[PDB]
RNA sequence: AAACUUUCAACAACGGAUCUCUUGGUUCUCGCAUCGAUGAAGAACGCAGCGAAAUGCGAUACGUAAUGUGAAUUGCAGAAUUCCGUGAAUCAUCGAAUCUUUGAACGCACAUUGCGCCCCUUGGUAUUCCAGGGGGCAUGCCUGUUUGAGCGUCAUUU
RNA sequence: GCUUGUGACGGCCCGUGAAAAUCCACAGGAAGGAAUAGUUUUCAUGCCAGGUCGUACUGAUAACCGCAGCAGGUCUCCAAG
RNA sequence: CGUGGAGGUCAGUGACGAAGCCUAGACCGUAAGGUCGGGUCGAACGGCCUCUAGUGCAGAUCUUGGUGGUAGUAGCAAAUAUUCAAAUGAGAACUUUGAAGACUGAAGUGGGGAAAGGUUCCACGUCAACAGCAGUUGGACGUGGGUUAGUCGAUCCUAAGAGAUGGGGAAGCUCCGUUUCAAAGGCCUGAUGCAGGCCACCAUCGAAAGGGAAUCCGGUUAAGAUUCCGGAACCUGGAUAUGGAUUCUUCACGGUAACGUAACUGAAUGUGGAGACGUCGGCGCGAGCCCUGGGAGGAGUUAUCUUUUCUUCUUAAC
RNA sequence: GUCGAAUUUGGGUAUAGGGGCGAAAGACUAAUCGAACCAUCUAGUAGCUGGUUCCUGCCGAAGUUUCCCUCAGGAUAGCAG
RNA sequence: AUAUUGGCGAGAGACCGAUAGCGAACAAGUACAGUGAUGGAAAGAUGAAAAGAACUUUGAAAAGAGAGUGAAAAAGUACGUGAAAUUGUUGAAAGGGAAGGGCAUUUGAUCAGACA
RNA sequence: UUGACCUCAAAUCAGGUAGGAGUACCCGCUGAACUUAAGCAUAUCAAUAAGCGGAGGAAAAGAAACCAACCGGGAUUGC
């Protein structure tokens, strides 16, 4: 789940989240945040696991 | 219920200036703030759209 | 500490490209940091050391672009220069000077002569 | 009741939000803004109106470009670098 | 004084026809060499009603002179004429209910 | 005789008078000539380690470059921050940039973050369908270019 | 039985009760087609892609307008014994 | 006589206390006023001779502000209605839970939406102000959390209507005209301008109730779900291949027919059909609901009676 | 009172001030209607009403004449300083 | 040479002194009203310096009482001075359908002067 | 058949330019009424307010189809 400029579609999006994190992205649905931003619920193929996937990113 | 972009756009700019003063303004120096006085509330002013 | 601009300024565009991506990477890091943390100021010296290199790059490509259209008409608008929309209409000092054939002429044979009295 | 049961019958904006000036003056049904008039090419304003006047001439905005114009016309408006 | 009904229907805001439900305009084929000199048949497929009339309306179509096709006319339908009536239109034309001569 | 009510006083209330202030207002004079399609005035929406506003700035977002000064900034926190130094700083200065969505606003619209078209490039097996990325199409008019139209009209072919 | 859908009809009119974008068919006969193999995306199966804005809750004797948590005004669907 | 400010003077008063305020204390004048002491106080100010004016208030239903009496008064009485115990808390007629009496009675005090609001939603923290008693409760305060779609809408289409454009009026802001006394533009083929055939509708905006391409059930959250999770679908646009069918009578047979089907070339150019439609009456029929028998489970009553009272028994798009 | 129609009603869309709209009441046109609302001309004019801010000292009136679209006002002489 | 209630940059005044002076000396064209054009406020001053009252104590808290800071809490972010209406308590006085005034004395209270 | 001329067009042709702002002062258009006249219509307010167009650092005006009748004067602006 990302936080994600207004400007980027769900492709953008799909394109950003396969290169910089090297994941497979089976489905994206955004929503935009009472505040004015756009989250992003990312979900990965079963060939990955996010919870892993996370905290190399290093949040948990 | 389903509403312009235009119009949800303010709302959000609206909900995310509704809050009291940051404390921290007041020890400032030469800081002339102490309450929110621009502070709205849905019942009391309604916004005009 | 970062980023100093004479700094990038010797350096060559490509590396700037791959020097920015290292900002980027790095910010993108912070920001992930910043939210497990209450406090992180260092954000913004990377943050603004990104527009430090943007700005050489583009210094770059534009005073490039510059000479490689210098010395003749039709160089794009945005590197001419600003003056004012009046001042770029004005006529130039070249076209104002301009006399007529029969003006030069009376110029030359009676200009204005300094004289004096004495008292 | 000329009175409250029949305000009781307000929800239709009579006007939405204007995009050039932001005022919730564009009129639905006439597809023109009563501030500005928008969409007229100038922008409206009358000489009996000096305090709507004073409300929106040069001066109440951020005069981005313009207010360093002074400072430029100050300089010769130069172009180029200092040295050291 | 004020502005009488009769002076207030001339500007046309509440006073213009209700046109909506209407056939389209009744009217002749142009006048054109078939009319003219010849004459030209077509057929009466549909007499209707118009609303805002009391006269009711013939849909007769004839054939394009000029390309393959067929154009449809709005003929005020006289007393007598039928679904698929042959229609005669044109200087040299016969005399019969129906027939525009 | 208390209570109560009135009147004066002292302390205490209530309120913001007085007095003294004054980065403001006002008027007088002096000097100066600079907005915009090279997107102006204005608008919306954003930007901060921690801001709701004012002020400031634009996805390089209380700011980038450059020049000057020469050690601060400060509400706390913070700096491989780096002090006989291409060097602190919300400093001055400004000559280089950025400059979201707009706006005379210009591809078409606009109670929509709604719908096209053309060129370069990338990726999906692709001139053609999908996507990403950069770059482009308003109107009136002048000069000029190229292509055209009319038994308006002049020559010249056999 | 109740509600609601729908059919086949009947009454009614100097009232006879929208338009467009779409989707299909038909007439049609341009053109293109086999024999050492040719035609067939309206039969089956199989591959890739579907953006963007909205979506909470109230909808009223306290979430709307009536100066307010006003006995007022404000469109509609569901409906047991 | 008094006030704001100015020229001159008294080398005037003052942080050892200026100015102001308070004072049924003292003095001068007829008086306007002036002087003093005591209190409070903090930073400036006064006499005299002149100058100047935004110069003296009890009123103008005067302007702005401030305060009384009325007065702890009028009042806090529509919408049938409250009660018992415990929990919590400093505090309970009012909050929570448990028990009881009742109401709205499916034309709702239930279950959802449209306009409008715009965070009210939900959690935790919380009681200064607000909730015309109360408040430990709230729609309040504070910090957070929350709204997931090729299929639900918007986007598209047109309606009344609005409105660019060659134009025509108007000194002009602008009026008029949408087919408009116009050189208006495209589209499919190939043999990238070229050969061609065309077709030539001349903008656009205008419906979250009209038209319209396509999703269902189960489960899940504190708060979102026809969106998320599970399975099961359908559509639209792109790509192409394998099987099947069709052909030596090349573009399928069968059936008298109406019609059949797993298929079964199609350019325009034309034509036709769904889009596409009032209202009422009775009759038919479907779906949901209602009622109800047998039985398989759970619940209630049982001094007496009741093979009894209540309830589970379901089936989505495709 | 009316309650199956000249019915009720949503939303969209048209008409704007000497104008609209009116099954006609001068009704309705945002609590505004025998001419809306906003601002400016505008401190509109007033023979009319209301007020008009310290003290003392001396003097001290008029309600009559003549003219006036004059009769609640002016000019005019008279009184007064 | 002339014009200049605008813009930029300057010097001034027998001007105004927070109900004045521009409406705004303050987050002022703000807040807020209105469908809209429009309309359109209130609001400056602790102190040299926060030294913004540690600590004890009663209170559930708010606070109160001590203490403490300070030249000053007769400056405690309700903050300079702190007038009047009006109000609490203390003190005194008077009061048989208002209160208030003038002349005059008694009484109570309270005071100046003078003399020596 | 080909080459001009004329007029009229079309390009996302090559380069340009106009649009809005402000408006105190300025050049024009347009155009009141309150008001004064003790009434009021000419007149006045006023060639003003409101409306519209267009400039600059100033605008405009200007080297006479002027003024004068004098012994003549000599672009314009302003006092
Ligand atoms: C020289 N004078 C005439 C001039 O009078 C004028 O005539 C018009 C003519 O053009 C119009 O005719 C045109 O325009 C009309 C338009 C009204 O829609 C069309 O309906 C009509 O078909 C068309 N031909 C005609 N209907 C009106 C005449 N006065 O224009 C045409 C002209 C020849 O120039
Ligand atoms: C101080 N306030 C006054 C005080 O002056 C005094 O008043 C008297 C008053 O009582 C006298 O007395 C008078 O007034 C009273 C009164 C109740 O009306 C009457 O009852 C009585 O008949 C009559 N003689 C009167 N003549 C003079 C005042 N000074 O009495 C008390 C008070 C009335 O409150
Ligand atoms: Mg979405
Ligand atoms: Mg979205
Ligand atoms: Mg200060
Ligand atoms: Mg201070
Ligand atoms: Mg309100
Ligand atoms: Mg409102
Ligand atoms: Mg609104
Ligand atoms: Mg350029
Ligand atoms: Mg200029
Ligand atoms: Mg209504
Ligand atoms: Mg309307
Ligand atoms: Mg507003
Ligand atoms: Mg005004
Ligand atoms: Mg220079
Ligand atoms: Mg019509
Ligand atoms: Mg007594
Ligand atoms: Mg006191
Ligand atoms: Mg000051
Ligand atoms: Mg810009
Ligand atoms: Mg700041
Ligand atoms: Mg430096
Ligand atoms: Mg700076
Ligand atoms: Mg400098
Ligand atoms: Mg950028
Ligand atoms: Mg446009
Ligand atoms: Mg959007
Ligand atoms: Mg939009
Ligand atoms: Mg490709
Ligand atoms: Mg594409
Ligand atoms: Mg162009
Ligand atoms: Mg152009
Ligand atoms: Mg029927
Ligand atoms: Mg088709
Ligand atoms: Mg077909
Ligand atoms: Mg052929
Ligand atoms: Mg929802
Ligand atoms: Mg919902
Ligand atoms: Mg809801
Ligand atoms: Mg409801
Ligand atoms: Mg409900
Ligand atoms: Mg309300
Ligand atoms: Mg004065
Ligand atoms: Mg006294
Ligand atoms: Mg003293
Ligand atoms: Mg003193
Ligand atoms: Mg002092
Ligand atoms: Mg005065
Ligand atoms: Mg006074
Ligand atoms: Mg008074
Ligand atoms: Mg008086
Ligand atoms: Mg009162
Ligand atoms: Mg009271
Ligand atoms: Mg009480
Ligand atoms: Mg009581
Ligand atoms: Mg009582
Ligand atoms: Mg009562
Ligand atoms: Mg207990
Ligand atoms: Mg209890
Ligand atoms: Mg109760
Ligand atoms: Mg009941
Ligand atoms: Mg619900
Ligand atoms: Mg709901
Ligand atoms: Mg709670
Ligand atoms: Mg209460
Ligand atoms: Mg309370
Ligand atoms: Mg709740
Ligand atoms: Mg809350
Ligand atoms: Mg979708
Ligand atoms: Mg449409
Ligand atoms: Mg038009
Ligand atoms: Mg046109
Ligand atoms: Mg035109
Ligand atoms: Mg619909
Ligand atoms: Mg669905
Ligand atoms: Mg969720
Ligand atoms: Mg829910
Ligand atoms: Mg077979
Ligand atoms: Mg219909
Ligand atoms: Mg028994
Ligand atoms: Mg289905
Ligand atoms: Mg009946
Ligand atoms: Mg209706
Ligand atoms: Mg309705
Ligand atoms: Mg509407
Ligand atoms: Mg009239
Ligand atoms: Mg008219
Ligand atoms: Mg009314
Ligand atoms: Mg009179
Ligand atoms: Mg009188
Ligand atoms: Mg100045
Ligand atoms: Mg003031
Ligand atoms: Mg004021
Ligand atoms: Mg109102
Ligand atoms: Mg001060
Ligand atoms: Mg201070
Ligand atoms: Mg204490
Ligand atoms: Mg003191
Ligand atoms: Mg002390
Ligand atoms: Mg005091
Ligand atoms: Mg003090
Ligand atoms: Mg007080
Ligand atoms: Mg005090
Ligand atoms: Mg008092
Ligand atoms: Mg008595
Ligand atoms: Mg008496
Ligand atoms: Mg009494
Ligand atoms: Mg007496
Ligand atoms: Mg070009
Ligand atoms: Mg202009
Ligand atoms: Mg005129
Ligand atoms: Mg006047
Ligand atoms: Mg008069
Ligand atoms: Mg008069
Ligand atoms: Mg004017
Ligand atoms: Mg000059
Ligand atoms: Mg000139
Ligand atoms: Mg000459
Ligand atoms: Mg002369
Ligand atoms: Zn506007």
């Amino acid at each position: 789940v990302f936080q994600v400029s207004m400007k980027a579609n769900k492709y953008q999006i799909k394109k950003a989240v396969k290169e910089l994190y090297e994941v497979d992205v089976l489905k994206v649905n955004t929503l935009v945040r009472p505040n004015g931003t756009k989250k992003a619920y990312v979900r990965l193929t079963a060939d990955y696991d996010a919870l892993d996937i996370a905290n190399r990113i290093g949040y948990i | 219920a389903q509403k312009s972009f235009r119009i949800k756009q303010k709302m959000a700019k609206a909900k995310k200036q509704n809050r009291p003063l940051p404390q921290w303004i007041r020890l400032r120096t030469n800081n002339t703030i102490r309450y929110n006085a621009k502070r709205r509330n849905w019942r009391r002013t309604k916004m005009n759209i | 500490a970062g980023v100093k601009a004479y700094e990038l300024r010797t350096k060559s565009k490509e590396q700037l490209a791959s020097q920015l991506v290292d900002l980027k990477k790095e910010l993108a890091e912070l920001k992930v940091q910043k939210l497990s943390r209450p406090s992180l100021p260092k954000i913004k010296t990377v943050r603004k050391s990104i527009a430090c290199v943007l700005t050489v790059i583009n210094e770059q490509q534009r005073e490039a672009v510059r000479q490689l259209y210098k010395g003749k008409k039709y160089q794009p608008k945005d590197l001419r220069a600003k003056k004012t929309r009046a001042l770029r209409r004005a006529l130039t000092k070249f076209e104002a000077s301009q006399v007529t054939e029969k003006q030069r002429k009376k110029q030359i044979a009676f200009p204005q002569r300094k004289y004096a009295i004495k008292a | 009741g000329k009175g409250t049961p029949s305000f009781g019958k307000r929800h239709n904006k009579s006007h939405t939000l204007c995009n050039r000036c932001g005022r919730r003056s564009f009129h639905v049904q006439k597809k023109t803004c009563s501030s500005c008039g928008y969409p007229a090419a100038k922008t409206r304003s009358y000489n009996w109106g000096a305090k709507a006047k004073r409300r929106h001439t040069t001066g109440t905005g951020r005069m981005r470009y313009l207010k360093h114009v002074s400072r430029r016309f100050k300089n010769g408006f130069q172009t180029g670098s200092a040295s050291k | 004084g004020r502005v009488i009904r009769n002076q207030r229907k001339g500007a046309g805001s509440i006073f213009t026809s209700h046109t909506r439900l209407r056939q389209g305009a009744a009217k002749l084929r142009t006048l054109d060499y078939a009319e003219r000199h010849g004459y030209i048949r077509g057929i009466v497929k549909q007499i209707v009603h118009d609303s805002g009339r009391g006269a009711p309306l013939a849909k007769v179509v004839f054939r394009d002179p000029y390309k393959y096709r067929l154009r449809e006319e709005i003929f005020i339908a006289n007393e007598g004429v039928h679904t698929g009536q042959f229609i005669y239109a044109g200087k040299k034309a016969s005399l019969n209910v129906g027939n525009v001569l």
